[PDB]
DNA sequence: CACACACTCTCCAATTCTCTAA
DNA sequence: TTAGAGAATTGGAGAGTGTGTTTTTTTTTTTTTTTTT
């Protein structure tokens, strides 16, 4: 009956993913982490009885801030959610996109169901994010291999340098040359899904629709070159390095020469043989797409 | 030799088994209206069923386009008229 | 005989907000009134500036942003700040109507025929200043002020601002052809006898050129938080604002943050594409990527870093 | 041939330098033999453009600037030479060259048209010669601030000073000349672009429509400058005295002027019904609400983030859609799955006249300055209170005689002038109480009702839609007038009785064809039909029978097609449509007539958060209608399951099944 | 060289327009 | 008045033509100027 939503290639249901994560994102007492690792002699009423993510979200609302840090081990600490930790490691791009929206649903429920007096549009307009961290064992940059494509990984390194910030287009803006009508067109996998004709049925002209670069909307991309930490190197040779793309609010987190720990999805992309054709090299450029930096 | 002829809606597709008979079987089960929902969600529950079935019959075309095509074919084809009057004649017979 | 389609300008959609900005800016320029110099008095300072321009034949108007900020609850200053690049054609079209009202001598470059005058609207005195490291794509098309130190300045070069072309196939003329970041010839001949879509020549008498200069600036050597590498920005100066700075100087610029396309990938007349991932799927790109620089387009420039005759000096002092 | 062209340019350039010059002693001096040079240039216009249909002389007289460098300075100096003398109160020679300068101004400013009968050379130069006419209008309105319009009224005063009876026809000609000069200076209007279509489109469309010369802005040509220069040169006071003095020769040029500068002003700007900052603020809050809805549809992470959804469907099979927004919102997923389809069904889409309310966009508005807006409204209020009544009475006589000679341009500029003034004066008398309605009492007189109705009938019968559209507009306004005077209170009954059989069938056929024509045509048919039904309802031949003449599928089709444009409609026009759907649903119980699928999609597309604004008065009654519609649809479906196919297709006409389908036994 | 992209040319059939009889 | 047969125009398949592409760039010698040797 219901057309079920499934993460592609997985047999994982997005409704079950969401309706579990909501019921972790409230009702998680920090007590449960101090059961997971034990130290269970240490349990303190004031912190440990409090609803940890409720307090975090009420702070987010009052500060007017959009990003929730999440130590992934909490997902293992709570009975309903142990399998979601495994989904977060294996299917990051979708599981993070479910968590991002569940935060935004929660932020609204925390004022409208709670019938608290606050500005709704001030929350509806925000792009909320999860930033998951403490995701698993760290690994050597040199220990990466193609089994790891599209998984969360945890790396330690030295920043060599940052590019100056790069504008990445998020919404294209188009104008009809004949009729002055205009459209916001959604960017999808880096391709502009261009219209064939004017959207006004009173105009309907083909090919006359055109792009206006300074009325488009953009995200912030930055490349950090990250070197392997000298503790990890095999002593026969030089350290390696990996490029990483840092995005939106994480841009300029790092100075050159910072030591950092990063959580990101490990990515590979084909690259063009020649800039005038779609002929691609048979071995792919790789980078990490970061979701947290410490 | 030729170019391939265009695939196009016709009773030989539209009357065929996954088709109008599939609508008559499944739709009364899958489409639900209540005043307990807002009108915009009720409209969306109707439109889902027809959008997925139109995608199954004629994935070439968008939903509004498929409706304009169905209007022209039901206006013109005598076999499609005969099928529709046959459905109504059953309900009058009962 | 022909097969032809007539194509009528009246059916263009209007920006209702753009026209409500034009009216609010038009009313501000005449009425604004307030003065405190010498004594508490009314002056209509922007009308007083237009009547000053009428004497000297200057083609720029300076506007203090705090005057916009206090006017009409500041909704006009909010709109001009946040969406400057959308509203600028409406600001210029509003100013033209006010100049037509109070000083119609300025409305041309002012015998042969003398051209349309182009007006550089120069906002200044913003509430807040950004560093080169504070620049973020979220502020594209919005009016900032930027503080930095000049490392280089280019030649003063002519931009082709409004182009005019003649058709080699039929000898017709096309005019007022606006230029984006790339050079742009017309797609269709204006003569309905003519099948042409290419083969255009520029008329260098009738086409109109702005003055233009690139100046490269960097984050100030006292501001860099840890003595790391100095981050840089490309600033574009136009009209009267060219050569107003010098290398090693310290300047405050105000204007829009802009995205500049990498024009070789955009199919520029008679040039090869060059060789990070862009965006694709556009008629003018076909299979290519388009990629983007951040630049600044400055309307006003001020530095923060011998005429030996008494007949000039004693008039120079107050 | 080309030698003939370059010899023509050389001969006219040598005549152009022979007229005169600045003298440099600057004070423009007449050339010796100036009268003979002016008469020779008039001869050149006649003996080439009449005789051979060329336009080449009229083109090349703009190249050598004769209008802007000779004719204008000559008229403006002669105006000063007569103004000074009047304030002191061979001038008989200078009269003749002033007249001939006005003659050449009228010839150079004459409106351009292209037709089947147009020359291969005229159609070549047409789009170019419109640019030189734009330069002439700018220069006439701004050269010494319309002092030439002052010179034109002076040449009219020269014949107004001698009596209505004791005048000669060669002077009534000069009156017509001055009126034709003003109608021309008004109706210089920027040209159409035109493309040759023998060769198909490249990978971009027409990259600029901008039909303007290098030193003209769109504002230098606008009614703002026209109103400014007319008020500063006392033109309105001339037109007002002239239109009152009618107690035949000139009535039709005078109506032409009132049409040419009332045409594109939608009246409602003349009535408002920090203020500009509050108006700007409210509009920015509406654009903010729209961008909030776009932000709610946009990616919370970057373009490359790459999350991929699979949708399970019945027959236990998969589709796939990209993008983080689709994972959580099933409705967005299905919208994206339709958006990506690379097919489009080919659409089907649709003369010598000026751009007007027949042709300009429903949203178009001309932005008067505050002084200009008061100078305009005071002029037309004086004109309505003085001269409209007698002017309409005069031209409606002249055109009730002579109907068959009215080529389509006269027919429009009569019908639209009648409709615009009656609408404006109804609206003034709505807000102001000191406005009389009965000041336009002439509009309901039997001779004018008969003319308007005959003219629309003949245009419909001859299939001349531009005239039927103008007829439908004027008839809709006459109906508004009748309804208002009936509410205020026997001439109402005379006209209301006069349409009982045949005009009823006509006005019922109008919306049935409406779905084949422009948005402005459908809008006019809907406004007319709303007005008719409201009148016939108020009067009660048989309301049930006459409305059943309208309750037919072709009308519902044009109503759905007007409502498809709703994103560019106004709340008034949407309220008219939904009043008619309420009338069909509740008053007729016709409801099967509306159950077709096109309406169901269209309700969703406008009731959506992306559709109508939530704070709009318009959304409230759409939401109410939708609740009743879905209730009756649920009832019909529960009772008769075949309606799921009957809702997908158009209705049947096989008798027994067609009745059962429509009503459910 | 040869193999993709950019761009124009040409033919064919698909759809809508228009007229006639049921 | 509906509905069905015959005439005209537009869309786009697909055939055809034409253009650009590899690509590098430190290294090693010779010189002429500043200054730190
Ligand atoms: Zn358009
Ligand atoms: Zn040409």
């Amino acid at each position: 009956s219901e057309p079920l939503r499934i993460i592609w290639g997985t047999n994982v249901s997005i409704q079950e993913c969401t309706t579990n994560f909501r019921n972790f994102l409230m009702s998680f007492k920090y007590k449960f982490r101090k059961i997971l690792d034990e130290r269970e002699e240490f349990i303190n009423n004031t912190t440990d009885e409090e609803l940890y993510y409720i307090k975090q979200l009420n702070e987010m609302r009052e500060l007017g801030t959009s990003n929730l840090n999440l130590d992934a081990r909490n997902l293992l600490a709570y009975k309903q959610t142990e399998d979601l930790y495994h989904q977060l490691l294996n299917y990051p791009q979708e599981v993070i996109s479910i968590m991002d929206q569940t935060i935004k649903d929660c932020m609204v429920s925390l004022i409208v169901d709670n019938n608290l007096d606050y500005d709704l549009d001030e929350i509806e307009t925000k792009f909320y994010k999860v930033r998951p961290y403490n995701v698993g064992s760290c690994k050597g940059m040199r220990e990466l291999n193609p089994n790891d494509i599209d998984k969360l990984i945890n790396l330690k390194g030295l920043v060599l340098r940052s590019t100056p910030v790069i504008p990445d287009m998020k919404v294209a803006f188009f104008k009809c040359n004949v009729c002055d009508h205009t459209m916001a067109v959604e960017i999808d996998r880096g391709v502009i899904q261009e219209p064939a004709r004017c959207e006004r049925i009173d105009c309907n002209e083909p090919n006359s629709m055109s792009l206006i670069h300074n009325r488009c909307s953009f995200a912030d991309k930055q490349v950090i070159k990250l070197q392997e930490t000298p503790d990890f190197v095999p002593d026969g040779q030089t350290p390696h390095s990996i490029s990483l793309c840092v995005y939106d609010e994480l841009v300029d987190s790092c100075r050159a020469g910072d030591r950092i720990e990063v959580t990101g999805t490990f990515r590979s992309i084909p690259i063009r043989a020649n800039s005038r054709q779609r002929v691609l090299k048979s071995l792919y450029k790789t980078y990490v797409d970061v979701v947290h930096v410490k | 030799r030729k170019r391939r002829p265009q695939v196009k809606l016709t009773a030989e597709k539209l009357l065929s088994d996954k088709g109008l008979p599939y609508v008559l079987k499944n739709a009364h089960k899958r489409i639900r209206i209540s005043s307990k929902k807002n009108s915009y969600d009720n409209l969306s529950n109707i439109i889902q069923f027809y959008q997925l079935w139109a995608h199954e019959l004629f994935p070439k075309a968008k939903f509004k386009d498929f409706m304009k095509i169905c209007q022209t074919v039901g206006k013109t084809d005598p076999v499609l008229r005969e099928y529709r009057v046959s459905l109504f004649r059953d309900e009058m017979g009962m | 005989s022909f097969k032809s389609r007539a194509l009528n300008h009246v059916k263009k959609v209007d920006d209702v907000t753009g026209e409500k900005v034009r009216e609010a800016f038009e009313q501000f320029l005449e009425d604004f009134s307030v003065q405190s110099t010498d004594t508490g008095e009314v002056e209509k300072v922007y009308r007083a500036q237009i009547e000053f321009m009428k004497i000297y034949d200057l083609n720029t108007i300076y506007i203090d942003y705090q005057h916009l900020s206090m006017r009409e609850n500041g909704a006009l200053a909010m709109a001009i700040s946040e969406q400057y690049y959308r509203f600028l054609p409406f600001l210029q079209k509003g100013l033209r109507r006010v100049v037509r009202k109070y000083a119609p001598e300025l409305l041309n470059t002012s015998s042969p025929e003398q051209t349309e005058r182009v007006f550089q609207i120069s906002f200044f005195n913003l509430p807040t200043v950004h560093r080169i490291r504070d620049i973020r794509s979220e502020k594209i098309g919005s009016l900032l002020s930027i503080s930095g130190t000049v490392t280089r300045t280019s030649e003063v070069r002519p931009e082709l601002y409004k182009a005019s072309f003649t058709c080699d196939m039929c000898r017709a003329i096309v005019d007022n052809v606006e230029q984006s970041f790339k050079y742009t010839e017309p797609t269709f001949c204006p003569n309905p006898s003519c099948e042409n879509r290419a083969f255009w020549t520029l008329n260098v008498t009738r086409s109109r050129f702005l003055d233009w200069q690139k100046v490269r600036i960097q984050e100030n050597a006292n501001e860099i938080p840890t003595g790391s590498m100095p981050r840089t920005l490309d600033v574009i100066l136009r009209g009267d604002s060219v050569e107003r700075a010098k290398p090693g100087d310290r300047c405050k610029f105000t204007g829009v943050e802009i995205v500049v396309p990498d024009v070789t990938q955009l199919g520029l007349p008679g040039v090869k594409p060059s060789s990070n991932s862009g965006v694709t799927g556009l008629r003018s790109l076909g299979v290519r990527d388009l990629t983007y620089k951040i630049s600044f387009l400055a309307c006003h420039v001020i530095s923060i870093g011998n005429e030996r005759d008494q007949e000039v000096f004693l008039n120079s002092l107050s | 041939a080309d030698f003939s062209l370059t010899v023509l340019r050389a001969r006219i350039a040598l005549l152009a330098t022979a007229i005169g010059g600045p003298d440099y002693t600057p004070p423009y001096k007449l050339g010796d033999d100036c009268l003979a040079c002016l008469k020779d240039l008039k001869r050149w216009f006649k003996l080439v453009d009449d005789q051979q249909k060329r336009w080449d002389v009229a083109m090349a007289v703009a190249e050598y600037r004769i209008l802007t460098d000779d004719l204008l300075p000559i008229l403006i100096d002669w105006e000063n030479k007569c103004s000074l003398a009047a304030k002191l109160a061979n001038k008989a020679y200078y009269d003749k060259i002033a007249l001939n300068c006005l003659q050449l101004l009228v010839l150079m400013t004459w409106p351009l048209i292209v037709t089947e009968q147009s020359s291969s050379n005229q159609i070549t130069l047409y789009g170019e010669l419109k640019k030189h006419q734009l330069v002439y209008k700018k220069t006439i309105l701004s050269m010494e601030s319309g002092k030439v319009l002052r010179a034109a009224i002076r040449l009219a005063l020269d014949v107004i000073k001698i009596d209505r009876l004791s005048r000669t026809p060669r002077d009534n000609m000069v009156l017509k000349l001055v009126l034709n000069f003003f109608r021309n200076v008004i109706a210089i209007e920027p040209g159409e672009f035109t493309i040759n279509t023998k060769k198909s489109m490249p990978k971009k469309g027409i990259t600029s429509i901008d039909t303007l010369p290098p030193n003209v802005s769109m504002d230098d040509i606008s009614l703002n400058t026209v109103i400014s220069s007319f008020h500063k040169n006392k033109v309105f006071g001339f037109l007002l005295t002239l239109t009152s003095s009618l107690s035949d020769f000139i009535n039709i040029p005078l109506l032409e002027i009132m049409f040419y500068f009332t045409k594109d002003v939608n009246q409602e700007l003349l009535f408002p019904r920090t203020s500009a900052g509050f108006e700007l603020s409210k509009l920015l809050q509406k654009e903010h609400q729209m961008r909030k809805n776009v932000i709610k549809h946009t990616s919370a992470r970057h373009s490359r983030f790459g999350g991929l959804l699979s949708i399970q469907t019945p027959d236990k099979t998969r589709l796939t859609v990209s993008g983080s927004q689709a994972l959580v919102d099933e409705k967005i997923a299905l919208q994206k799955l339709d958006d990506s389809k690379k097919w489009n069904k080919r659409i089907i889409k649709k003369e010598g006249l000026p751009n007007s309310l027949l042709n300009s966009q429903t949203g178009k508005a001309i932005f008067f300055t505050e002084s200009n807006g008061k100078h305009f409204k005071e002029f037309i209020n004086n004109f309505i209170d003085s001269g409209f009544n007698i002017l309409l009475h005069s031209v409606t006589n002249y055109f009730t005689t002579e109907q068959d000679r009215m080529v389509t341009l006269e027919q429009v500029e009569y019908l639209l002038f009648f409709a615009w003034f009656v609408k404006y004066q109804l609206l003034r008398s709505k807000i102001d109480n000191s406005a009389d309605i009965k000041q336009v009492s002439e509009a309901l007189k039997e001779v004018t009702f008969i003319l308007v109705s005959s003219l629309l009938r003949s245009a419909y019968d001859l299939k001349n839609w531009t005239v039927t559209h103008a007829g439908m507009i004027a008839f809709n306004e006459l109906l508004n007038l009748v309804s208002r005077t009936k509410a205020a209170q026997d001439i109402e009954f005379i006209v209301s009785r006069l349409f009982s059989d045949e005009r009823i069938q006509l006005l019922s056929n109008l919306p049935k064809i409406g779905s084949k024509y422009s948005l402005q045509f459908m809008k006019s048919c809907i406004e007319l039909t709303h007005s008719v039904l409201k009148v016939l309802e108020q009067y009660s031949v048989n309301f049930q029978k006459v409305q059943a003449n309208y309750m037919t599928e072709p009308v519902i089709e044009t109503y759905i097609n007007f409502l498809e444009r709703f994103r560019e409609l106004e709340d008034d026009s949407i309220k008219k449509v939904f009043s008619f759907f309420h009338r069909v649903f509740v008053q007729a119980k016709e409801q099967a007539l509306l159950f077709r699928f096109d309406l169901i999609i269209l309700l969703r597309e406008m009731l959506s958060p992306d559709g109508l604004d939530r704070m709009s008065r318009s959304r409230k009654y759409v939401s109410q209608f939708s609740d009743y519609f879905l209730a009756r649809l649920k009832k019909r479906l529960k009772k008769s399951p075949a309606w799921f196919v009957g809702l997908l297709f158009p209705p049947l006409h096989n008798s027994e099944v067609g009745f059962y389908q429509r009503y459910g036994e």
